[PDB]
């Protein structure tokens, strides 16, 4: 057994004569460049992978395969066309070269409308009624998959979306890019049972409309049809209008196919000496729809230089990790991080028991500027003692530089495979990166390449090599302290933030003849609950396995606890009640609650007496659960 | 061969016959190309990166100077390159609008030439195009086949 | 540490010098005898059994208070009238001196039917529509709960009760009982908020009729004045008739008030040496509506036994349990387990990782002839070994004397404290008792007495001593070896035995489209993961606790994998695929398959893909969960 | 005080008055008493076990004679065990029907001769009774209260 202060040492200086940009480089060489997943190229590049792990001689590397639906553009080309109501004849502008997986196959001819971004408040702050009409909106702010959701909830028709220049400043307009459009993530045509014959989807996320990409030069061609300048909120180019001109309506093709694919999953295990049951998962998107340099090549090549390192310092340098350390190099990640679901899934309750936490490798480097991170609370105390010794790629200054960062966290959200661990699994999850006030634009184009990024980026080896230490500093603290690196009192923060958001209605609550008491307990519950714990901690023998076991396991259900127990993870998979989807989350409670100063219909009393109640007896479970010994009360 | 020979069929589908290639010529209010990012034509040989084949660019020649167009002194009309997938489109700007009015006049008044009982459906203040597109590429959709082309009876 | 054959001597010699019908007779005085739940006699018993533990000396004592609405009788008679269609003129029959917990205050009038037992194949055998009407039923068979539901679901609109001689030849034809009609456990009344303002109940399980319990006499009087024999297939009194008279109706008016009730649950515990954080429990309900002798005091009595025994085994004689021991009285049993299910509920998903049994001591007494069993299979062997050196204490012999026992075992049903740990917790439970092939008649009455109860059999002692014999068996051998007495392979029948049963419509799955292909795969998987488990115990030093805390864990949590992750407990708190209640168990599936041969409307093509998909979904897990682990498939 | 006093509402409803304590008496098809589980009256004496006092057996005892009814001869008949909570209940089994065909003539002879206009509601083969139940009990409802007795005029 070794001392931090060496391990950190030993880290850091493999990482100083670590190559990181050779092997983005070289992922970015023909044999994989153009690695859709599924594709024989995408398969090279697992086969490859797979050796450099049996190389690095890791305790046992194997597959996990998977056979998915999913949806590729058709031999037929999609279309973007302009139809003159006065005869009805059409005018081809584009056959888009990208497309957006899961859109309804389908064509569609209406009213072209601008909707900006296509979130919910660009929407309300129209001042054209978007129903029966086809909706173009610009790239960014939120998902394709939420974009399409916002609009069909609207009655839209179909979706345009276009990379405006001021959010992407690149030169060449002709550009096309990909996405998908499933509001959530896994296989969303996923039968629980095998069939020829067909059945119907339900609660899938998927598009009823078709949604399709265009290029920046389609998008101004159709402007030059449209009328209505767009408002200078937006902050958008002058070339945007709002909607088409009365004789002119535009005419949307969409006709893309579902393809099944074997995807691999690619692991690499080094072993726990300790607790090898348990693991820190470590991941990374190895797909791409085109060369993928930054959304893929960067965590690919991080995933294997850690993997390498780390088995260099157990066999070598004498490093031994008390619980297991898994690198996951997963497929399908373009599509909703399909790979990373389809394998959460086979442990839908049970994985929370031996996963820990899971670090995300995914456009860890996309610029300079800044490093971001988004988290669950539990390892926001681990974040920061590794920002506080690990130092900016260029600045040269600790990246730790402002006291309050943790309240300025964004959360993590649907397209990060991050995601799924957290909300579906109950596995604390990180992600983060450095880069800036700016989205790679990049992203889902051709011009996604090694060179691209390295000339953005000419410290691009220097900025990985920042990015491993982060991600190495956190896999070496969770598997070397005898006590689990999970912050558990962090979330007695997040309760008393939501129940302190909650009291800015105890008016309200008295109109409906409700007492909040029974929650305010619950939270109280909690903090005895986690109160307990840290004493209980304090009192144990650090090197008795046994009660370290006791009390670890207790931390390690305390994310999990959080998973709403009266939803279905079929219908809704995302059942943190925190970090998740749907009316279950203690957001949504808010929201429905917020509807309640207008005297709209839109507010719902009785959903939030169910809410109200469904929060209270998860929090209470979560405080019950954590208090140990059923005489302890 | 002689010259290229011409048909109307309804005031919707003009068709120009070169050779073994034909071409929908359309007037409308509706445009697809682009100064910034479409091919300018300056002088006739650029209409070569037009077409499928260099050597057909021979009829748009022949129709934009039966036409009235000035290669030295007019508007360059644009054209979809060669090498996009939509594909062939050459587009006259014909506005009745300020900058393109004394133009567009003389286009229609070639059109007018061209094919008795041309149909003038520009509008005052609003844009207005002329557009070919060679029978056969995406961008000529149905326009050309049989309930089409063929039942237009060819002069000329 | 000792040795099995001792601790079995130990066992049976402080068995032998026990007094039990002494402790008994010691309930049935007047400060305990009517003790219904929440009541000054209740809490005295309940402070009684509370002191007799603390000069047992166990580790802790400790209670469990909850507040819970009852439904009482009011001030105002029930009762039971006849009225004269012809002027409607009515005569009094009855004010039952019993009444039936969880009824509809209502007043109603009808036609009287007479539906044999209620249960669901009485009334489809009906000549008379029940629609309408009230009902008579015999108690027996199904839980009063269920007989509700069943009329309820035919649209009757109030239920009578009463005991038939020839199922209850009690001399006393005037005698009143008590029972409950809420078809489940726990408060049914349960806001997961508090309030004066007054929410509806929702999902409840409660009746929207009135419902009653009557004596013989009453209902023989009510045959007076009815037409048509009852079936002899039926095996009733000839007393029985079917059908009111032309010109006469039954009227019944039930007005029991809903009263909110403070319940103590009593615990002891005697704390495990190697991992006190785990326990077996063993639980009595302590309440009752008369003196419940048979219903309360042989189970208080057992539990006051065993608590004492085990008490003085670990303080003199050197007993060492591994994992602790909790004695549980429970309140408010009557009313459906209530005291033990608002426990439960604190605990809904964490409480299998503690308590990994649960011995129900209720009615274990009752007979002389037989000895009877109830239990997850995963007790089976358990309950074998010990049934082959506990013997019959009447007959000498072991009580194990059928090779096949086990196939003809019958689950828990409802009325059983055993059923919520099982299905609704996930807890695998027992409950066993010698008893004939005929009732306890006297239950729920004001004859249910020590004297009565000693009358029936004389050789009380000696049977009681026989039950303690049994549960603490039971209880040593779970806390002694190292292993968990949990017979996880057990499941691979059950599991055999479901689709064995699915197999007989293996055509019906072809004119659907669909194949059995991924459940039998999730079948074969289970039977894989059982058998890595075996091999791994076989495998492990039994001395190194690590491994085996690690084996055992997993063997924990095999039960609780078979409730249904994709089922709210709060909608359908029985979550537990083969032993839960609705329609998301196996069982439920195979009836909705079964009624395809029916061209009736009944089958429900839908649901059945959808239970296929659950059951393969909640099996494979299952079966994912025990594999161990990720990186071994 | 003299003898109790009769009166008659309608035909459903007769009523018997002695001294401070009244009676609802009707007859219909209805019984609510069994000879198995209830008190069979083979004297007058018996009916002291009827009523909440046992003095005003009286009034049943002057009124079972005044009907006819031979305490030594006829079906004895039956009431409610004046413990019950009930609770008063004295019924004569009436019924056109064998076992009790005679009697019951001779018991509505005594209705005829107590209250002119008597109705005869039973039924040939079917069952009937004459029940009585001491206004006050629950089994007397609300049958004795201002809308029905006070409405009666008493003779006798
Ligand atoms: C094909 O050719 C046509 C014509 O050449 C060309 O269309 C023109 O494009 C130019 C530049 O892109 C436009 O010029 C802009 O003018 C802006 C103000 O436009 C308004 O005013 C116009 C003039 O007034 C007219 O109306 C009155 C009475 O109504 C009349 O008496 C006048 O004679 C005169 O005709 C007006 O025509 C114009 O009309 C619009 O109305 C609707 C749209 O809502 C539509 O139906 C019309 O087609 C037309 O769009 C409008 O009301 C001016 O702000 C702008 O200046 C910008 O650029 C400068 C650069 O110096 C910046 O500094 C400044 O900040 C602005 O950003 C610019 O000069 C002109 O309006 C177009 N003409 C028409 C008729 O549309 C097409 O683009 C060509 N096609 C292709 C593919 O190349
Ligand atoms: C108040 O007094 C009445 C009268 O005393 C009493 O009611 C009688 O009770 C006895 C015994 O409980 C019943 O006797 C039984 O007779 C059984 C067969 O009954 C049938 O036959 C009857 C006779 O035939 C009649 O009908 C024909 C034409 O229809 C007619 O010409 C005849 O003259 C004759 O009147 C018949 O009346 C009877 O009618 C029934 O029909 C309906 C019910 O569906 C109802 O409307 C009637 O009220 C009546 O119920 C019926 O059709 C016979 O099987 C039975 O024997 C049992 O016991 C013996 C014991 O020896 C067993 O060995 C055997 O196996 C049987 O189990 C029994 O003898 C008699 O039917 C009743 N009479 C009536 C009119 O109901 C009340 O109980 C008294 N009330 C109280 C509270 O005490
Ligand atoms: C017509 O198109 C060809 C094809 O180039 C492709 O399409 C262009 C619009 C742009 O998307 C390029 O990135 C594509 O490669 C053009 O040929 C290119 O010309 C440029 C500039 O001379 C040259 O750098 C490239 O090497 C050429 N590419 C190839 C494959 O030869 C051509 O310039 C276009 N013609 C006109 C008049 O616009
Ligand atoms: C009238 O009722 C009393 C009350 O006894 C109760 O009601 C009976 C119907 C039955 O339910 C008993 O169990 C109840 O105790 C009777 O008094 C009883 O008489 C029996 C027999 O003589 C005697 O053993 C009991 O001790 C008595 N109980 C009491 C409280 O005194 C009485 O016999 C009934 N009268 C008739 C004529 O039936
Ligand atoms: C032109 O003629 C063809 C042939 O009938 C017809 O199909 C088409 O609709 C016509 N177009 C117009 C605009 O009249
Ligand atoms: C949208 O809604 C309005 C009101 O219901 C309706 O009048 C209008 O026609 C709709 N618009 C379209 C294009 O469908
Ligand atoms: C509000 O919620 C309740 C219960 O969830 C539901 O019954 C009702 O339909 C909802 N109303 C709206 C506007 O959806
Ligand atoms: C132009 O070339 C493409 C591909 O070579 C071909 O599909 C198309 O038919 C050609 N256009 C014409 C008008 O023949
Ligand atoms: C008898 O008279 C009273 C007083 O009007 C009335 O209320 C009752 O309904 C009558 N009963 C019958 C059966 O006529
Ligand atoms: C029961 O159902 C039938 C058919 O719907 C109806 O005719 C009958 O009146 C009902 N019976 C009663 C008593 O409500
Ligand atoms: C059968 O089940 C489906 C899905 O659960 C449901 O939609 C339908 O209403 C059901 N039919 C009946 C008869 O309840
Ligand atoms: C008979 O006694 C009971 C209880 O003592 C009383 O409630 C009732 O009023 C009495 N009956 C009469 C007719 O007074
Ligand atoms: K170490
Ligand atoms: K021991």
């Amino acid at each position: 057994r070794l001392y931090w202060d060496d391990l950190k040492r030993k880290l850091s200086e493999k990482l100083d004569s670590t190559d990181f940009t050779s092997t983005i480089k070289l992922l970015n060489e023909n044999s994989y460049v153009p690695r859709e997943a599924g594709s024989q190229k995408d398969e090279n590049l697992a086969l490859y992978v797979e050796n450099q792990f049996r190389e690095f001689k890791l305790s046992k590397v194997w597959r996990d395969q998977h056979f998915v639906k999913i949806q590729v553009k058709d031999s037929a080309q999609n279309s973007v066309i302009i139809v003159d109501k006065n005869g009805r004849l059409v005018y081809l502008v584009e056959n888009p070269g990208g497309y957006v997986a899961y859109s309804k196959a389908a064509t569609v001819t209406g009213k072209l409308v601008h909707a900006n971004f296509g979130t919910k408040k660009d929407f309300e702050d129209l001042y054209t009624p978007v129903n029966g009409s086809i909706v173009i909106v610009r790239a960014g702010k939120i998902t394709f998959a939420e974009k399409v959701a916002n609009a069909e909830s609207l009655n839209a028709i179909g979706v345009l979306i276009y990379m405006d220049q001021t959010k992407f400043p690149i030169v060449n307009a002709e550009l096309s890019f990909f996405g998908h459009a499933h509001l959530g993530t896994g296989d969303p045509y996923t039968p629980g049972f095998p069939s020829t014959q067909f059945p119907p989807s339900r609660s899938s996320g998927l598009p009823n409309i078709p949604v399709q990409t265009i290029s920046r030069a389609a998008a101004e061609k159709l402007f030059g049809n449209m009328e209505g300048d767009c408002p200078s909120d937006w902050k958008t180019d002058s070339t945007c209008r709002m909607v088409t001109s009365e004789s002119k309506n535009v005419k949307l093709t969409v006709s893309n196919v579902l393809k099944e694919i074997k995807i691999l999953n690619i692991f690499g295990v080094i072993k726990g000496f300790v607790e090898p049951d348990h693991y820190v998962v470590v991941g990374a998107q190895r797909d791409a729809w085109g060369p993928g340099a930054a959304k893929s090549g960067v965590g690919t090549a991080l995933l294997l230089k850690l993997a390498q390192m780390f088995s260099d310092m157990v066999l070598k340098d004498g490093f031994q990790p008390s619980r297991s350390i898994i690198f996951a190099s997963w497929s399908a990640g373009d599509f909703g991080s399909v790979g990373a679901t389809e394998w959460l899934e086979g442990y839908l309750s049970s994985l929370h028991l031996k996963a820990f936490t899971y670090i995300n490798l995914d456009k860890a480097v996309l610029g300079t500027s800044n490093f971001k991170v988004s988290a669950s609370p539990l390892l926001y105390t681990l974040i920061e003692k590794t920002m506080q010794n690990v130092k900016h790629p260029v600045t040269g200054q600790f990246l730790y530089q402002d006291s309050n960062w943790a309240s300025k966290v964004e959360k993590l959200t649907l397209d990060n495979a991050a995601f799924p661990f957290l909300a579906y699994s109950g596995i604390p999850a990180v992600s983060f990166c450095f880069c800036e006030d700016t989205d790679y634009p990049y992203l889902g184009t051709t011009m996604d390449t090694y060179k691209e990024l390295i000339e953005r980026i000419p410290e691009l080896n220097k900025v990985a090599r920042a990015a491993a230490e982060v991600a190495g500093q956190f896999v070496i603290k969770l598997t070397h302290d005898v006590e689990l690196n999970l912050d558990y009192e962090r979330y007695n923060s997040q309760l008393l933030s939501f129940v302190r958001d909650l009291n800015q209605y105890r008016a309200d609550i008295k109109e409906m003849g409700l007492s909040l008491q029974w929650l305010y307990s619950a939270r109280g519950d909690f903090f005895r609950a986690t109160s307990r714990l840290t004493t209980d901690f304090g009192n144990a023998e650090k090197t008795d396995r046994f009660v370290m076991k006791k009390l670890n396991d207790r931390v390690m259900r305390v994310e999990y606890h959080f998973l709403s127990p009266y939803v279905s993870p079929k219908e809704s998979p995302f059942r943190h009640v925190f970090w998740g989807s749907g009316s279950h989350t203690l957001p949504a409670l808010l929201e429905n609650l917020k509807l309640r100063k207008q005297n709209n219909g839109a507010f719902n009393e009785t959903l939030f007496r169910n809410q109200l109640a469904l929060a209270t007896w998860t929090i209470q479970g979560a405080a019950n659960a954590l208090s140990g010994d059923v005489w302890d009360i | 061969n002689e010259l290229p020979s011409l048909c109307m069929l309804n005031n919707s589908f003009y068709y120009m016959r070169g050779g073994v290639n034909t071409f929908l010529i359309r007037v409308s209010d509706i445009s697809v190309l682009m100064k910034e990012y479409d091919v300018s034509i300056y002088e006739p040989e650029d209409l070569g990166n037009c077409l499928n084949k260099s050597d057909s660019s021979w009829a748009i020649h022949w129709f934009s100077n039966a036409l009235g167009h000035d290669w030295l002194m007019d508007p360059p009309m644009l054209c979809r390159n060669k090498t996009k997938k939509e594909g062939s489109n050459i587009q006259f700007n014909i506005s009745k609008a300020d900058d393109a009015r004394v133009y567009g006049k003389k286009i229609r008044n070639g059109m007018r030439h061209l094919f008795r009982g041309f149909h003038d459906p520009c509008e005052e203040g609003k844009v207005c195009y002329l557009t070919i597109n060679q029978c056969g590429d995406p961008s000529s959709f149905d326009y050309c086949g049989v309930n089409h082309l063929s039942k237009c009876q060819f002069d000329h």
